């Protein structure tokens, strides 16, 4: 009757109120991370087994304190009293009280977990890792139940946004510490399981919004001192909240407290290893795989994402001041000389170059271009620079004054036009009409247009998912070869083009690639496999129609970098370019039958086809870092024979800090650059279509993985989303087999044609309408919690009729 | 190279980042303003603080690259300024 | 919900030692999880205190891998042997989930006070 | 004849530039802010108020002989 509430809340202040119906469960809609052999993924299921009573405060107020009382077998009731009086002296486990209530004539069991909340963890984070805004309730309840904003926030509309309403970010970061401390009890709970011997899998949605744990059903006994946890699909799962929350922003303070000055850190430190591994066993202390704070010590491109997810992360506590050129005072000709002997990245750690000699005679012409290219001399000989229009790391200003750019208006071709309306056009109301002209820029467009990576946040990738989408992506490039060439192998249309800061000077490219022998060249080249040459990249404004008043911005590439980037992917670019009836339809033309040839192959054997189409908003400049690494490790997968494994590493190293992380030359000045793509540096066009055919890949695993299991009834599908769910998150090694069995799963349902980020897809219409390939939903997910921009659907197009491509 | 010869042999192996080169040795500053109120929180008066040092300000000029008087940025003149300030300063000592 | 070993996979006998050419011919419980691109043996069980080395022959049989193992893993058995007091060892290396899985067969189907 | 408009914006912010009114930042944003609001109007009443207060720009200048250019 009412006796039951008098007994679940049983000594402890009993300010109860049903929320069922007497002594009826109370069923929910609530995100599982399940498992088990029937099922697999991280899906919305339904919650029908447990009593659900609100605590209220005094005022007779409601408190977000609930007690969930769970009614079933009465041997799972033993198991889960055994594990718990095992694990009770945790502090980060909730309260369980075990008692028995008779229904009938039937003394039934019920475990009462008290003092619980509304959401677990897992509703969180599917909550932001399945973003939908005209479904976001649960966000919406969780963000002002934690006083993170108040509801008249949300009538803001817009405020989901990334890039309008940038303020949003502010909000998340409310929840910051409460996640913290989320990670914080997991691992004291991890240390209790260790300790009592205890073994089982942790899911995210066995942990309230607090921390406290509770769902021992499926733990099992060991001798103490030896259990072991498992928390694979936790961790990786969660990830990418820590960033997106900035969880860790309460370690930048005195003593990891919110109510504390910042450490004020040396200037002179750039090492931050140690702190970095401290970090790694504070809060991932039972991830079981190897770190390398510094990935030069990881094992292969595997090991080198594995742990540059890592260090994205702690890299946003350190001083930004300690990223960039290492620089050192060498004596050339017994006068000193500051050059770049390293570099600390964020990603990677800090890199020493190898080749690094204090005291030499003369230079040659290959160490006077490293030497003028290095951004080393330049700053450190010109003044300092505090520019209050940006929010970028300004770092120098190698003039007197600034610069300031226009762009001026084109010039009208009044006989054409003339001509036009003597033929009779631009007559009112007709459709053909301008649209298309040379908007004119004043003096601060330059700048304005470059503080705009203001839109590339630091983000922590799914680890575990980015590792398979990382082989389904390589299986896309299998047809094409490459690896390192000659420098009498490359080729250059167009010589008379600019050659980067401060090469400009001189001449064009022409002279570079003159003045030094194809022997230069090469000793240029092997000498960036054993170290970072740091480069420095103007930003050029573009002249050009268009239909829209925002500037264009290019990014000027020196020559050192060009020069030998061309040398390291040339093969396999023009290997891609010379490829018919692929994925990546570069170099096809649109003549002669190339565009019927085009659609017709996207349109292979697609059995319910539509066409699709998305579009990446501020693709260059909201790209994460880690997905540009992917992309470059991706074009790299083919020196296994020309190239070591540190000449790998080193090529990677040099491409991120000339393209990824450089030193932009803006107006007079330089800046930093934190992240995304240099629309122009020698291989940004494939760079482009690796990362397109990423995000294409794991929108279709989350849209497969966050299926419920149980109404799948082609039974293939079943078991090919049970097996990919153990292929991200309890295998740790590739499964080619399954691999292959996805790349083809893809190709089967789900064709694309992809150009440097435009795509068209040929998708089978009744499986997108099943949720078991990517519909738009799926894409406007993946990029608002992968790429931290929100795709509105007024941007992507469908279409349900092939007769009109 | 005195104050830089001073920074580097403090480091512990002589590898200094290069973004606090400019911080710690440069003798001039050049702050951009884009408007008067930023222009208050940050350049106010004869002198200022920054990156822990002390800056005296000398010339300041407009986007026209001419001459301002410290008397004219003002909160009403402000309308009459070509508006990215540009103040360049020295290390005071 | 999330479950540890839905299956596993089973046992064989091998041989180990206590490191180099110390293997001396059969003397370990092999518990194997075999996939069909090699069989890779996840536990050995042993009523040998302290082994570092174990080795199985290639399926060539021209070739026979070394396997390094952690420290002893302590622990007592019923039985008609009555008590068994007997060490475990897992492969150095050995990720969590599969000590979760091999210690959940264990717990399971072996007997133990 | 909203094209005629834009067409002749075009037309007069490149005679604007070429007078060297680019020289004095202020003159030369609201110059460029009125030329890129004509290219992008839709209804002829507003481009023609904004084409006449950027016209006024050049008469208020003393560097193209107006009277001599007006021989009709
Ligand atoms: N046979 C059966 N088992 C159930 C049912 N509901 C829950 N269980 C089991 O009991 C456990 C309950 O898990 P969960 O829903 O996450 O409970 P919670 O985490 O404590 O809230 C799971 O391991 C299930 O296998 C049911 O309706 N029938
Ligand atoms: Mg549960
Ligand atoms: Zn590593
Ligand atoms: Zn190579």
């Amino acid at each position: 009757a009412q006796s039951f509430l008098n007994r679940v809340c049983g000594v402890s202040a009993a300010r109860l109120t049903p929320c069922g119906t007497g002594t009826s469960t109370d069923v929910v809609y609530r995100a599982f991370d399940i498992y088990n052999d029937k099922v697999a993924g991280f899906a919305k299921f339904l919650k029908t087994n447990c009593c659900r009573f609100q605590e209220k405060d005094e005022d007779d107020n409601l408190i977000d304190s609930y007690f969930v009382v769970k009614r079933h077998t009465f041997s799972n009731y033993q198991h889960e009293e055994t594990i718990y009086n095992l694990l009770k002296d945790c502090p980060a486990v909730a309260k369980h009280d075990f008692f028995k209530f008779r229904i009938d004539g039937d003394m039934v069991p019920h475990i009462s977990r008290q003092r619980l909340t509304k959401y677990t963890m897992a509703d969180l984070v599917y909550a932001l890792r399945h973003f939908d805004e005209g479904n976001c309730d649960t966000l919406k309840e969780i963000l002002v139940t934690y006083n993170c904003c108040d509801d008249d926030y949300f009538n803001k509309k817009d405020w989901y946004d990334f890039v309008e309403n940038p303020d949003i970010l502010r909000v998340y970061a409310n929840l910051g510490e409460r996640v913290r401390q989320a990670l914080l009890k997991t691992v004291q709970f991890c240390d209790a399981m260790r300790n009592a011997g205890i073994v089982g899998v942790l899911t995210l949605d066995n942990q309230d919004l607090n921390g406290n744990w509770y769902d021992f059903g499926d733990f099992i006994q060991t001798t103490p001192g030896s259990g072991v946890p498992v928390v694979d699909s936790y961790y990786s799962l969660l990830m990418p909240i820590l960033t997106l929350t900035r969880a860790l922003t309460a370690e930048s303070h005195v003593d990891t407290d919110l109510t504390k000055p910042y450490i004020k850190w040396d200037l002179l430190k750039y090492d931050f290893t140690e702190e970095r591994l401290k970090l790694f066993d504070r809060y991932f202390k039972y991830w079981d795989q190897t770190y390398h704070p510094n990935c030069v010590n990881c094992l292969d491109d595997r090991c080198i994402l594995h742990c540059a997810n890592f260090n994205v992360l702690f890299s946003t506590v350190f001083p930004p001041t300690s990223f960039g050129p290492l620089v050192r005072k060498i004596f050339v000709d017994g006068v000193p000389f500051v050059v770049s002997t390293g570099y600390h990245f964020r990603e990677l750690g800090v890199v020493h170059n190898q080749d690094v000699n204090l005291h030499s005679s003369r230079l040659s012409f290959k160490e006077l271009l490293v030497y003028a290219a290095d951004p080393a001399m330049h700053a450190a000989s010109g003044n300092l620079l505090l520019d209050k229009r940006t929010t970028c790391f300004s770092v120098a200003a190698l003039t007197n004054n600034v610069a300031f750019q226009t762009v001026k208006p084109g010039n009208f071709n009044k006989d054409f036009y003339d001509f036009a309306v003597s033929k009779g056009f631009f007559k009112e109301g007709s459709s053909v009409e301008l649209k298309h002209f040379f908007f004119a820029q004043d003096g601060n467009a330059a700048i304005s247009d470059y503080d705009y990576y203001r839109y590339n946040l630091p983000t922590m990738c799914d680890i575990r998912q980015l590792l398979f989408v990382v082989e389904v992506v390589d299986k896309y490039f299998d047809c094409y070869d490459g690896g390192c060439i000659n420098a009498n192998q490359v080729i250059v249309n167009n010589l008379d083009k600019s050659a980067g800061f401060p090469f400009n000077k001189w001449g064009k490219a022409r002279l570079y690639y003159d003045s030094m022998s194809y022997e230069d060249q090469d000793a240029l080249f092997a000498y960036t496999k054993r170290n970072v040459i740091p480069t420095i990249t103007q930003m050029n404004l573009k002249y050009a129609i268009s239909a829209k008043n925002r500037a264009r911005t290019v990014a000027g590439v020196s020559i050192c970098s060009t020069m030998t980037n061309r040398q390291f992917h040339q093969k396999l670019l023009k290997s891609i370019a010379a490829t018919r009836g692929a994925t990546v339809v570069i170099g096809t033309s649109k003549f002669y039958g190339g565009w019927h040839n085009m659609l017709k192959t996207v349109y292979s054997d697609v059995e319910n086809p539509h066409l699709m189409g998305w579009d990446y908003p501020k693709c260059d400049r909201a790209m994460p870092n880690m997905l540009r690494i992917m992309a470059s490790l991706v074009l790299a997968r083919k020196h296994t024979t020309c190239c070591s494994l540190s000449h790998r590493f080193y090529r990677l190293a040099n491409e991120c800090a000339q393209v990824l992380s450089e030193m932009v030359m803006c107006g007079g000045s330089l800046y930093v650059k934190p992240g995304g793509t240099s629309s122009g540096d020698a291989t940004t066009a494939y760079a482009n279509s690796v990362f397109n055919i990423c995000q294409a890949v794991t929108a279709n695993v989350n849209a497969l993985l966050s299926t419920d299991g149980n109404k799948i009834a082609d039974k293939y599908v079943r078991n090919l989303q049970h097996r990919l769910y153990e292929c991200l998150y309890r295998n740790r090694d590739v499964d080619t087999d399954f691999v292959n069995e996805f790349y083809a799963y893809l190709r089967k349902h789900f064709s694309m044609m992809i150009l440097s980020d435009d795509a068209v897809v040929c998708f089978n219409s009744t499986y997108a309408s099943q949720g078991l390939v990517a519909s738009i939903k799926n894409f406007k997910s993946v990029l608002y919690y992968q790429n931290n921009v929100f795709m509105s659907e007024a941007k992507c197009w469908t279409e349900t009729d092939l007769t009109k491509g | 190279n005195d104050a830089l010869n001073n920074i580097i042999n403090n480091a512990r192996d002589g590898c200094v980042p290069l973004n606090i080169i400019p911080l710690t040795t440069a003798a001039k500053l050049m702050v951009v303003i884009p408007d008067y109120n930023t222009y208050k929180n940050t350049c106010d008066g004869t002198t200022f603080t920054y990156a822990s040092a002390l800056w005296e300000i000398q010339q300041v000029v407009d986007a026209d690259s001419k001459i301002v008087q410290l008397s004219e940025i003002s909160m009403d003149n402000s309308p009459n300024l070509a508006w990215p300030l540009i103040v360049t300063a020295l290390r005071a000592n | 919900n999330n479950e540890l070993s839905p299956v596993a996979l089973r046992q064989m006998s091998c041989a180990a030692g206590t490191t180099q050419t110390a293997c001396t011919d059969d003397n370990a419980l092999a518990y194997y999880n075999t996939t069909k691109g090699g069989r890779f043996v996840l536990a050995l069980l042993s009523d040998l205190q302290d082994l570092k080395w174990a080795r199985f022959p290639k399926s060539d049989g021209t070739g026979t891998i070394y396997t390094e193992l952690e420290p002893p893993c302590r622990f007592v058995t019923d039985t008609p042997k009555g008590p068994k007091v007997k060490y475990l060892y897992f492969i150095k290396g050995l990720n969590n989930l599969n000590r979760g899985m091999v210690l959940g067969s264990l717990a399971a189907t072996v007997r133990l006070q | 004849k909203m094209s005629d408009v834009k067409c002749t914006s075009v037309v007069l912010l490149s005679v604007l530039q070429q007078l060297r009114v680019e020289s004095s930042s202020k003159l030369w944003a609201q110059c460029v802010q009125l030329h890129n609001d004509i290219l992008l109007a839709k209804d002829t009443t507003e481009a023609f108020e904004k084409m006449v207060s950027l016209l006024s720009v050049l008469l208020s200048m003393q560097g193209a002989v107006d009277i001599n250019k007006l021989c009709e």
